[PDB]
């Protein structure tokens, strides 16, 4: 029974309970990333359980500092979790230090919290993938966070149930754009994947949300996409579904 | 750590284990007159050549006006004649009288629930 | 976990106290033997790469300058115990006597510290036994065995680790209370060479004494009430001087 | 740290048992001083003697103790009770009473029974002691934390053994000469080994001379076993 | 005010040929109304003498605990405590109390039992040793003890000798202050004996 | 008190009188001023005595400590920061001024400490009451690229101007000198100016001078 | 017994054991080789996933501005052990007034590992450490760290999956050479041994996206870019 | 003391007289009062030496470790760890800190950190006792964009005026020049400053 | 100053203590008996600051009650005596010092002698044929220093506590209300009432 406590090593040296936690991710709606060439998309499915959910109403994706999005699959709470730890982990850095957080400092912040949650028997994991970046000093960063602390830089990332064909979809465009991806394609784009994910969990209807850090299309801050932008992405990925 | 938890019949089996410690412990017992009390206790027969200047007896002077005695773990014992002992000064300092029997019993009788929740 | 991990079991042992022991005689031997104007202590440097270099890795210790130790065991546990000794010499000694502990309560305070891993709550016993040697003006020369347990015993000589057993018998043989530092190095250099399995110099052996001040040693002149540390660690070159006399 | 449903301590049941493997210690108590014996456990020719110290410790200037069990858990307990001892004579200014500082060691002992979830000590301890109020004394005390007061005992190996033997030839009115004979009879008649030879042993005594009026505390050296070895007939 | 003057008092130690001197008043005051003539300000500890002036209830306090850390260095060492060490456990636990210290002035005297060197030593409140080979002096006549000892003091003096030198140092230095005297005590320490003599001295 | 520190070609110098007061009594006519924090790092002190051997006890304890950790000499730049620290912390109140000086892997160093946790680096220092008269001797002398003898000689003769000119120095001059290549050497009492001159007479007195009431034997044993 | 790092009846302590075996769960290897004046160490680098940003993808960690470190182990735990060093060096600069010297971080790390090793809530990290530096007393360094709180300075030294492959190579070489290090002035002609014997050792061909270098000279260590390395893998293939 | 540091053309410059004082005797009269925290990243400091050095080497410690993990510290964020330590100590430190920093894409920047803990970024900025004697001689005499050789001489003038008329400035003139070319140290000695 | 004196004949120990409770302008009460009974053969009086002179010694008298109980014994006057004075050293040092001086007088029944011990507020003690706190020594102990005898019986020593009294009735500028006398032998402890007239 080694799978009983989490800082347990298996005898093949692994942690059964982040894969465990892992399984609760992939049971998870789908969300994306996209890198694009002064920016960073964010898009999620929500899931409409009931004609009774208010639309446009339970807001996934999350803002931390001014200039960076979160979003993820898994435990929802175990997110929220981890973004209010990111949240006091980027004040307290332009506390000190006064510029707002790099990326990359900000991405080894959660990394490192989330790995702390594997080395004690007191805790479990956390059952969340975060796929979170911004724009800072140099360049737009995209970064994917696992239950482990593992993390690195993507171009395009996707977790929760339609992780595979969204990866699928990811890999293509970074084929067929070598040169870049312009901010305003790269939301239309992730309004397509998103949408055709969906189909591994066609049963039920969902809503979807859009959210951006572009240096030309924002300033460089993190705003929400809406109302004609949303919608002309929408349309999009309706067109380009048929 | 909980120690001392509830069984699916009701009961607290660290307690009930409690009490099969006295049952183990020598007999003592008292009665009281019309103007008196008596406290008897009887003397183990495992080892014997013991020194009875010195061995520790078994009726305690909580005061100058009252005795206790006890069955069970004679270590377990002198913490709750300690704590008994300071607790009766203590009613003096503050009451300027010294403690009734119902008194001190009440006050071991609490100590002895405490170890039973904590 | 803020209970003792070594409890008794229903035959009165202490299991990883015992357990603890059996990874020291898995160790590579190490010995100590006392003269009567010093004490050696010896090991067999066993490297676990021919990559690796051998002289970063000191299983001989200075835990004060009259005081060395080695051990059989693990080898990390034995590097903290040595933090710890050097440590508690200087906080529990020094700092208020300004002069340094004799060995037996030196040693007094490595075997609480090995105690403590006994009884506290979430720890695991220290998987090592030391043997310590040193000297102090009025208990002259001495030579002690720290176990997991945290027992210790004087010995005039002993062994630990894998061949302990034969080699305590080939010492019990050869020791007796007329012995000068040379010969006890000659016994020493001999009993180790049975439990050796490989090449045998001044490369594969770490031998110390504890024997005369070496004012050469001290770093400076002009106290003369100051005469040096009597921990010295032989050198390669003053080994195989004495392997090719054998 | 539990009640078994029988109502006993598993693991103070199961110090005690580990206790009963010890070397045995014995104590004897005369009109005019104490005896204090102890068969050291597992010897060697290259063990040193001379400067050993593992079963019989000085407590304070008038009283002593003689140790069955873990030497390093009697360490512990030793320190703490050297520490209660100076305490008491720095705020009296008198030497403490024998019973007060066994029942101090003894709480503590109890206080492992009852909180914290930390193995009890696997030690207990024969005190021999002298003061003003009750003159010589001894006593003993066990993981359990209970204490009681002997004219003779023995702990460790062969209890059993060798508390028939104290009770069969042990009288009120011993001169502490005979004393010393009876215990080394009696270590001699229970031991494991083929014989009770002086590396085997710790011996020490507690006297009031008699051409003085205090207390001194005669730990025996090695060649001095020897001697009373031979003089009492043991060769 | 200045708990160094309230109670009064004087120490003073001295080396000889195979000896050491050390002397007290006896004096206990309340400054100007003098309570006890018995108080002696030097006590011992195996062969380790030590003198204290200042604060009395510090002067009591800390011959307690150097009872208690000497006892149990007994204990533990099986061997009792050399001057040159108590001097330094001294001064460390002085130092101990850096910012709130006892008020005193000890005086360390003895003879090394295995070299057989005669050793003194002073101390101020906090624990700086002052270690000279002749003379130490402390209290409330300091001045008065330093000017008596520097004038009379010579090396190598006899026992029989160094007594009349140290007791004369003591008892002119004691008769110009008012706080110090009614009474004194002088310890001649050798190797093999101890004696202790009480001088007579001006009542007032 | 007068201490200085002198650097020179190969090494570093420092010397201290030899004058323990307490206010303007001498209570230690031959003190040693001059310390080790280890064996080829010596500092000397100035201020509240107690304090400033307490600083150097206790740093030099945990040099050795870095020294057995870290299979290195110890350095005279982490006692420098050690010390400055611990000052620091205590904001003022351990009164300890030092010059600290010696010779380590890294060439050779010369320090001053202040007791509020400052530091300072030169050729050339002082210390003590007697700090401006031994200055003025350094200020007149000094030349870069001395010898060990000139700088033994400078040092030594700051030391005097503190000796003679300052109330708060006298007696005798200590010297400690940290060579690179060499064990450092601690010269006590290196000179000797102020012998007492034999006294005119002599006080030993005819025993039973001193009138005894009460005579006893201490017991030492036990 | 098997679930905390307690003593098994044969002394032994498993999880002490287990995390030695997930130091090759990610399937890299690495090796480090003394130049005259410099160290080298190489790691190969892995990107399966062609949505990785490749410039992320490291296992080797500037600790100071003179100690570079290289892990063998999962990403998490590796980070987790280069903040930790970070924080060490920095504060023993602070504290002592001189750079941290290589094989006292790793003395230290090494002691950390140990407490993992003894106290029963702390698990073991996966890694195992391998530490550069020219040290300014002692000259170019390899100290290395693992799970057991074990650590030694070595000539040479590999880690990974195929350690053994490697080490035997440099093994043999170091039998010929017959001294302790690549005699060799420039650290660009170190580096290319090191890459030489990696090649002949693994029996494979990098190209410039497959390798991963980190080079510590007197007061710096850094790593190379791509660039940096096709630069150097151009001049092997011309005696290879 | 007397201490600036001056925005150029090609970076920014630090110089400070060396004398330091208790009461009117001259403890040191070389002091080096021209602090390094990072390469291309350094301070003058005035007010209590103990405090001021303290400070140093926290912010030296603070920068190392940003270093490590995050890569170069802008001069902003220097300034801001400075702040932070002078603000939330302002009861117990008597600091008065120039930071001045040279920074590939900001070029030269100068932030003065005065006794509040508050923080000024400037073209340039003038410090300790013997500022005040060249609050006009600065104002009149300072340009934007200057050359090295223009900057070193203003700065050599200024700190020669605040030499002549403090007692507690004194000694030799010490600049650091901080450029994309690297650092360079300046020394000017009395012979040559005293004769402007 | 409260009057507070003490006395040690051959075979007893006489405390005599003042009666007065005065606050500021106003004498609040003259029967105040500023004494405690320790144990069967040990007795303490007290005065100093208003509060903690009671506070004292009750708590005193608490723990060697206490100790009483758990041996089944009586501590020696020389053991009580370095216990309060420890306690004393303890307050000096603490937040806020206990402002109390005492008279420990004691029958040591097994030494056979009479014990009295004079305690300040510091922690100074000493042990003494007879004592006073306050400005009553500065009358008092000049008187004993010239009528005191070591083997006075107990009717002597009242006789020259009765000067002691009369002395400080003449000289001391407060009236103190006369004393309470008591006495402390082999038979315990027991009060005069009888020395309003003698
Ligand atoms: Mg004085
Ligand atoms: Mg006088
Ligand atoms: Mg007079
Ligand atoms: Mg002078
Ligand atoms: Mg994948
Ligand atoms: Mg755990
Ligand atoms: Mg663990
Ligand atoms: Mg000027």
């Amino acid at each position: 029974g080694y799978d009983l406590s989490n800082s347990v090593f298996s005898p093949d040296g692994r942690n059964f309970q982040v894969e465990y936690a892992v399984k609760a991710v992939e049971n998870g709606t789908t969300s994306i990333g996209i890198k694009c060439n002064d920016g960073v998309v964010f898009a999620v499915e929500k899931l409409i359980t009931s004609k009774l959910l208010v639309p446009q109403k339970n807001v996934k994706i999350q803002v931390v500092d001014r200039h960076i999005g979160c979003v993820y699959s898994g435990l929802i709470p175990d997110g929220r979790h981890l973004v209010n730890r990111g949240r006091e982990e980027a004040a307290s850095f332009k506390k000190l230090y006064k510029t707002p957080i790099p990326i990359p400092a900000f991405a080894d912040r959660l990394g490192q919290y989330v790995q702390a949650h594997t080395l004690y028997n007191s805790v479990r994991p956390f059952g969340v993938s975060t796929i979170f970046g911004g724009v800072d000093k140099n360049g737009a960063h995209l970064y994917m966070l696992e239950p482990s602390g593992s993390y690195w830089g993507y171009k395009g990332a996707a977790t929760g149930k339609g992780r595979q064909s969204a990866k699928a979809e990811l890999e293509k465009l970074v084929d067929h754009h070598p040169e870049g991806l312009s901010a305003r394609e790269a939301v239309k784009q992730a309004a397509k994947i998103i949408y055709l994910a969906h189909e591994d969990n066609k049963e039920k209807d969902f809503e979807l949300e859009i959210s951006w850090c572009s240096l030309s299309e924002t300033n460089g801050l993190h705003k929400f996409v809406k109302g004609d932008l949303l919608q002309e992405a929408i349309d999009f990925a309706q067109k380009e579904i048929n | 750590r909980a120690l001392s938890i509830f069984s699916p019949d009701g009961h607290i089996f660290q307690v009930e284990y409690a009490l099969e410690a006295v049952k183990r412990g020598t007999c003592a017992v008292g009665v009281k007159g019309k103007n008196c009390v008596v406290l008897g206790c009887e003397r183990r027969s495992t080892l014997k050549l013991q020194d009875t200047r010195i061995t520790p007896s078994k009726v305690s002077k909580i005061d100058s006006h009252v005795v206790l005695s006890f069955s069970g773990l004679n270590a377990d014992s002198r913490i709750l004649i300690e704590k008994a002992r300071v607790e009766a000064q203590s009613h003096r300092l503050t009451l300027e009288d010294p403690v009734t029997v119902e008194y001190l019993t009440r006050y071991v009788a609490g100590v002895q629930q405490r170890y039973t929740q904590s | 976990y803020s209970f003792s991990l070594t409890t008794f079991s229903p035959s009165g042992k202490l299991g990883q106290i015992d357990y603890a022991l059996t990874a020291v005689k898995q160790g590579v031997t190490s010995l100590g033997i006392k003269a009567t104007n010093g004490v050696v202590i010896a090991t067999e440097k066993k490297s676990s790469s021919p990559l690796a270099m051998s002289e970063t890795l000191s299983k001989v210790s200075l835990l004060t300058p009259d005081i060395g130790a080695v051990y059989s065991g693990m080898g990390p546990d034995y590097r903290v115990l040595v933090d710890k000794s050097r440590k508690v010499a200087h906080t529990s000694y020094k700092r208020i006597y300004g002069e340094y502990p004799p060995t037996k309560l030196l040693v007094s305070e490595v075997a609480k510290i090995m105690q403590e891993a006994t009884q506290s709550g979430g720890v695991r016993p220290f998987g090592v036994s030391l043997l310590i040697a040193g000297h102090d003006e009025f208990n002259g020369f001495s030579l002690y065995q720290v176990d997991p347990s945290g027992s210790y015993f004087p010995w005039k000589a002993t062994a630990i680790g894998k061949g302990s057993v034969a080699a305590k018998t080939f010492l019990e043989k050869r020791w007796n209370d007329e012995l000068e530092l040379e010969d006890a190095i000659h016994i020493a250099l001999l009993t180790l060479k049975e439990s050796v399995e490989g090449e045998f110099n001044g490369d594969t052996i770490e031998l110390a004494i504890i024997g005369d001040e070496n004012p050469d040693l001290l770093g400076y002149t002009g106290i003369p009430t100051d005469k040096g540390p009597r921990f010295r660690k032989l050198t390669s070159q003053e080994i195989n001087d004495r392997l090719e006399a054998l | 740290t539990i009640f078994s449903p029988e109502g006993r301590l598993y693991q103070v049941e199961y110090a005690l048992e580990s206790i009963s493997h010890a070397g045995t210690a014995i104590g004897i108590m005369a009109s005019d001083g104490i005896v204090l014996a102890a068969e050291r456990k597992v010897t060697s020719t290259l063990l040193e003697q001379d400067t050993s110290t593992e079963k019989l410790y000085k407590l304070n200037d008038k009283i002593a103790v003689a140790v069955a069990g873990l030497t390093a858990d009697a360490e512990i307990l030793i320190n703490t009770a050297r520490i209660h001892a100076q305490n008491y004579l720095k705020t009296y200014n008198e030497d403490i009473p024998v019973e007060i500082l066994v029942r101090r060691l003894s709480d503590i002992k109890q206080g492992y029974t009852q909180h914290g979830g930390l193995r009890p000590f696997g030690v207990s301890f024969i005190y021999a002691g002298y003061d003003d109020r009750y003159g010589y004394q001894l006593y003993t005390s066990n993981p359990s934390g209970n204490y009681t007061g002997w004219k003779a005992i023995s702990v460790g190996a062969n209890t059993s053994a060798a508390q028939t033997l104290l009770q069969m030839d042990y009288k009120d009115d011993m001169k502490v000469d005979d004393a010393i004979e009876l215990a080394l009879k009696t270590l001699s008649k229970t031991t494991d080994s083929s014989a009770l030879t002086y590396d085997r042993l710790e011996f020490a005594t507690i006297r009031k001379g008699a051409n003085d009026g205090e207390v001194y505390q005669k730990i025996f050296k090695p060649q001095e076993i020897k001697d009373i070895l031979v003089k009492t007939g043991i060769t | 005010s200045d708990p160094s003057s309230i109670n009064g008092g004087i120490v003073v130690a001295m080396t000889g040929k195979d000896c050491v001197a050390i002397a007290c008043d006896l004096r206990l005051g309340s400054q100007s109304l003098g309570v006890s003539n018995k108080f002696e300000k030097i006590f011992h500890y195996g062969h380790v003498f030590l003198g204290i002036t200042g604060l009395a209830t510090d002067v009591t306090t800390l011959n307690e605990m150097f009872r208690y850390k000497t006892n149990l260095y007994k204990l533990k060492e099986e061997r009792a405590i050399e001057p040159e060490t108590f001097t330094q456990l001294v001064s460390s636990s002085l130092y101990e109390r850096r910012f709130g210290p006892y008020f005193v002035g000890p005086v360390v005297a003895g003879i090394n039992s295995k070299s057989g060197k005669p050793f003194i030593a002073g101390f101020d409140l906090i624990g700086c040793i002052d270690e000279a080979k002749d003379f130490i002096v402390s209290g409330t006549a300091s001045d008065q003890l330093f000017g008596m000892c520097e004038s009379l003091y010579e090396p190598n003096l006899e026992p029989e000798d160094l007594f009349e030198t140290i007791s004369q140092a003591l008892l002119n230095a004691a008769d110009r202050d008012a706080l110090s005297g009614w009474g004194a005590v002088v310890y001649i320490i050798k190797k093999d004996e101890v004696v202790k003599r009480y001088l007579k001295m001006r009542q007032d | 008190t007068t201490i200085v520190g002198v650097k020179f070609n190969n090494g570093v110098v420092i010397a201290a009188d030899t004058r323990s007061t307490q206010g303007p009594i001498v209570a230690d006519k031959n003190c040693a001023k001059l310390h080790r924090i280890s064996p080829k790092i010596w500092c000397a002190g100035a201020g509240t005595a107690a304090d400033t051997e307490a600083v150097t006890q206790l740093i030099g304890s945990n040099i050795e400590l870095h020294s057995l950790y870290t299979s290195r000499e110890p350095r005279v730049v982490s006692a420098l920061q050690m010390l400055k620290q611990h000052l620091f912390k205590y904001q003022g109140h351990i009164g300890a001024y030092l010059i600290v000086a010696g010779v380590d892997p890294t060439g050779s160093h010369l320090f001053s400490i202040h007791a509020h946790g400052s530091t300072d680096v030169g050729y050339y220092l002082s210390l003590g009451s007697g700090s401006l008269a031994a200055m003025a001797v350094l200020e007149s002398h000094w030349k870069q690229d001395l010898t060990k003898e000139e700088a033994i000689k400078l040092a030594s003769d700051a030391i005097q101007a503190g000796i003679w000119n300052d109330l708060g120095s006298g007696s005798n001059v200590d010297v400690c000198v940290m060579e690179i290549g060499k064990d450092a050497e601690y010269l006590r009492n290196y000179l000797t100016p102020n012998v007492r001159e034999e006294k005119q007479k002599s006080y030993k007195f005819p025993r039973g001078t001193t009138a005894v009431l009460k005579e006893s034997i201490v017991n030492i044993c036990d | 017994d098997r679930h905390i790092t307690i003593f098994s009846p044969e002394g032994r302590l498993y999880q002490v054991e287990y995390a030695f075996k997930a130091t090759n769960q990610t399937n890299i290897n690495s090796l480090a080789v003394r130049g005259k004046d410099c160290t080298v160490v190489i790691s190969q680098k892995k990107v399966p996933d062609k949505l990785l940003d490749p410039t992320t993808v490291s296992y080797i960690f500037c600790i100071s501005r003179t100690i570079g470190m290289v892990v063998n182990g999962p990403i998490p735990d590796a980070r987790n052990a280069a903040l930790r060093a970070k924080a060490e060096a920095a504060e023993f600069r602070y504290k002592y007034g001189y750079d941290m010297p290589c094989d006292v971080l790793a003395k230290r790390m090494a002691n950390l590992s140990q407490i993992y090793t003894q106290r029963a809530y702390m698990r073991p990290l996966g890694v195992i450490l391998t530490f550069v530096s020219v040290d300014e007393e002692l000259g170019p360094s390899i100290y290395k760290t693992d799970p057991a709180g074990y650590y030694v300075g070595y000539k040479a030294t590999a880690t990974g999956p195929k350690q053994q492959e490697i080490t035997t190579n440099l093994e043999n070489h170091f039998k010929k050479s017959k001294i302790d290090h690549i005699n060799e002035e420039s650290w660009e002609k170190v580096v290319e041994f090191a890459i030489t014997h990696m090649i002949d050792a693994l029996g494979t061909e990098f190209s410039k996206n497959d390798l991963e270098v980190g080079v510590a000279t007197k007061d710096k260590f850094f790593t190379l870019s791509a660039e940096n390395i096709e630069e150097r893998l151009v001049a092997i293939a011309e005696q290879d | 003391t007397s201490i600036m540091a001056v925005t150029f053309k090609d970076g920014v410059i630090l110089g400070a007289d060396s004398r330091t004082t208790t009461g009117a005797y001259i403890a040191n009269r070389v002091t080096d009062k021209l602090t390094r925290v990072h390469d291309k990243i350094w301070c003058c400091r005035s007010g209590s030496a103990a405090d001021t050095q303290a400070i140093a080497d926290i912010v030296q410690y603070h920068l190392e470790l940003y270093t490590s993990q995050y890569g170069t510290p802008s001069t902003e964020t220097a300034a801001s760890v400075f702040k932070e330590l002078c603000y939330e100590n302002k009861d117990n430190l008597t600091a008065g800190i120039i930071v001045a920093g040279y920074d590939d894409k900001n070029k030269g920047e100068v932030y003065t950190i005065p006794l509040g803990g508050s923080v000024h970024k400037l073209p340039y900025a003038i410090a300790g006792s013997g500022s005040t004697f060249i609050y006009g001689y600065c104002d009149k005499n300072f340009r934007e964009n200057m050359s090295k050789e223009e900057t070193v001489d203003f700065i050599k003038h200024s700190l020669s005026q605040a030499i002549k008329w403090d007692g507690s400035s004194g000694g030799v003139i010490r600049m650091v020049v901080l450029t994309a070319a690297g650092v360079e140290r300046l020394i000017f000695y009395p012979d040559e400053y005293e004769q402007l | 100053m409260d009057i507070i004196l003490g006395i040690r004949v051959q075979d007893s120990v006489i405390l005599a203590s003042s009666k007065a409770v005065t606050r500021g302008i106003s004498v609040l009460k003259d029967s105040d008996d500023k004494t405690r009974q320790l144990s069967p053969h040990t007795l303490m009086s007290f005065a100093g600051e208003a509060g903690d002179t009671v506070q004292f010694a009750e708590y005193i008298q608490a723990n060697i009650q206490l100790y009483s109980i758990r041996e089944d014994y009586e501590l020696s006057p020389q053991a009580v005596s370095s216990f309060v004075r420890q306690e004393l050293a303890k307050s000096i040092r603490s937040r806020r010092p206990y402002q109390v001086n005492v008279l420990i007088g004691g029958y040591d029944k097994k030494k056979n002698k009479p014990e009295l011990y004079q305690i300040d507020y510091l922690g100074t003690k000493v042990e003494l044929p007879y004592g006073a706190h306050g400005y009553s020594g500065f009358y008092t102990f000049s008187l004993l220093d010239h009528h005191y005898r070591p083997d006075m019986t107990t009717e002597e020593g009242l006789d020259l506590l009765k000067l002691c009294v009369q002395e400080l009735e003449k000289r001391m500028p407060m009236d103190f209300k006369g004393v309470i006398v008591k006495i402390v032998d082999k038979d315990g402890i027991r009060q005069v009432d009888d020395f309003q007239a003698q």
